[PDB]
């Protein structure tokens, strides 16, 4: 088996009123420091794993779209639009 | 490339018409259709303001440089790759080319609509279209007419 006496020892009696307060620049510090490498590293690796599909297929992010027929209005010198409502759909391949 | 093969040139004239429908369509072509650089002007402002920061408790400028490239790394991941701005650059090209197309046909009867232009003007005061007046009399004698 094992020889755990002492751990067992300690885990059975422990200080339930000892503690020792922190040094708020240190524990700032340390927290930024992991928050760097949080933020640096790892949001590199989710931004290609949240991008890299939206890079890659953008017809799924942007189901409808508007089309226009335009007309001419002679007498006033304007242009009259006409929208329709299409689904975005992969055009001529 | 198509749509754009089409229209050879847009023009910033023609761009501010379509800030009707959709702002930030400029920016949007921008990102798109590689009209000039996109220097990351918020990302390196940013990190200057970071670089203020880091000058007033000094930081080392290891992380001066760092939180420097940080925001400007995280402004061009945001601009670059929006293939939305391609969705709504194609609209904007549909739309300019339409409109391009009808505008086409009104330098070339311009000449032969000058004459009816004077009187409709003058005895029409409106600038409302023809092409939104004449529906409005459709469904006005639609529903009042002796019918
Ligand atoms: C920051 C607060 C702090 O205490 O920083 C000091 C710590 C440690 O700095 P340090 O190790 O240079 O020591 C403290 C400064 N002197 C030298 C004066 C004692 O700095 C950092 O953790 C670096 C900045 C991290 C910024 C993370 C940004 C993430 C993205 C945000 C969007």
């Amino acid at each position: 088996m094992l020889d755990d006496t002492k751990y067992i020892q300690m885990a059975q009696k422990f200080p339930r009123n000892v503690s020792v307060q922190l040094n708020k620049k240190l524990f700032v510090t340390r927290t930024w420091f992991r928050n760097y490498y949080f933020v640096g590293v790892f949001g590199i690796f989710a931004y290609f794993i949240y991008n890299q599909p939206k890079i890659f297929a953008p017809f799924s992010g942007y189901p409808t779209t508007v089309a226009y027929k335009a007309q001419p209005d002679f007498l006033n010198d304007q242009v009259i639009f006409y929208s329709q409502q299409r689904q975005n759909t992969l055009k001529n391949f | 490339l198509r749509r754009k093969q089409q229209l050879g040139k847009i023009y910033p004239e023609e761009v501010s018409s379509y800030t009707q429908i959709n702002p930030d369509i400029a920016n949007d072509l921008n990102l798109t259709f590689n009209a000039k650089l996109l220097w990351p002007v918020r990302g390196m402002t940013v990190g200057a303001g970071f670089f203020a920061f880091a000058h007033l408790f000094n930081l080392p400028y290891s992380f001066r440089l760092g939180l420097f490239v940080l925001p400007t790394a995280v402004e061009l991941a945001f601009t670059w790759g929006n293939k939305t701005s391609q969705f709504k650059s194609i609209e904007f090209m549909d739309y300019l080319l339409q409109y391009r197309v009808s505008k086409a046909l009104l330098e070339k009867n311009a000449k032969h609509f000058a004459e009816k232009k004077a009187a409709y003007q003058k005895e029409i005061n409106s600038s409302q279209s023809v092409q939104d007046l004449y529906n409005q009399l459709i469904t006005l004698v639609s529903e009042q007419a002796p019918s």
